[PDB]
Parts: C-alpha cells; structure tokens; sequence
C-alpha cells in the first residue's frame, strides 16, 4: 500500500554504455496509496510545431 | 419547504451534518493531532519520540 520512489543524479562523461562505478540511491518520496500496479509506460516531450 | 422566521420551534430550518468513518484496509490517514511537551535534558526520563 505504499509507493516508494528513490532517485539520484550524477555527472557522466561516457557516451554509449552505463558507467562503471558505485553510488547509492537516496529515498525521494513515499506515497500512501493502494493500487495493484502491474504495467507502465513512458512519456516523451515531443516538439509540437 | 416553507421555512419562515415566524415558524415556531421544530418548524424552522435546521442544518444537519453527519460524519461517518470508513476503515478500508488502505492505510489510515485522517485523525487528530498528537500532543507535545517540553524537552528536558540530563535527567533519566522516559520518552516517546
Ligand atoms: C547533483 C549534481 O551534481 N548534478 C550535476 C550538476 O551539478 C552539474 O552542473 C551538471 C552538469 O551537466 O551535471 C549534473
Ligand atoms: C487489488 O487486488 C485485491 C485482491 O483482489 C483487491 O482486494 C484490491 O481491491 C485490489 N486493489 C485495487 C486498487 O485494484
């Protein structure tokens, strides 16, 4: 019944693949809501012009 | 209804609000504030932080 979101931001210089390093993720927000989440998507910021 | 100031007791308009409490298995979120006291130091006391 709790939705947890953790987040972290890092400066990067490598192009193609994920960087090889270690860095923990801090808690960002907790939400007290009850849903039976099973699938998700993603949203894009298209330039409607 | 024909509510009027000249109407006697029992005929005048009365505003009524009924409060009911729901306990779905989702986490409880609504209730009264928790009291607080002062902070004491250097004395063996019991606490509820
Ligand atoms: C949390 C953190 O350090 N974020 C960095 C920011 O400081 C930096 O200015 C930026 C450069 O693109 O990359 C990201
Ligand atoms: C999730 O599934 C359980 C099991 O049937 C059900 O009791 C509950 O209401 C469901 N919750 C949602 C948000 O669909």
């Amino acid at each position: 019944g709790y939705f947890k979101i953790y987040s972290k931001h890092t400066p990067i210089n490598l192009v193609r693949d994920l960087p090889q390093g270690f860095s923990a993720l801090e808690p960002l927000v907790d939400l007290p809501i009850g849903i039976n989440i099973t699938r998700f998507q993603t949203l894009l910021a298209l330039h409607r012009s | 209804y024909g509510f009027q100031p000249t109407y006697g007791v029992g005929y005048q308009p009365y505003r009524v609000v009924v409060l009911s409490f729901e306990l779905l298995h989702a986490p409880a979120t609504v209730c009264g504030p928790k009291k607080s006291t002062n902070l004491v130091k250097n004395k063996c006391v019991n606490f509820n932080f």
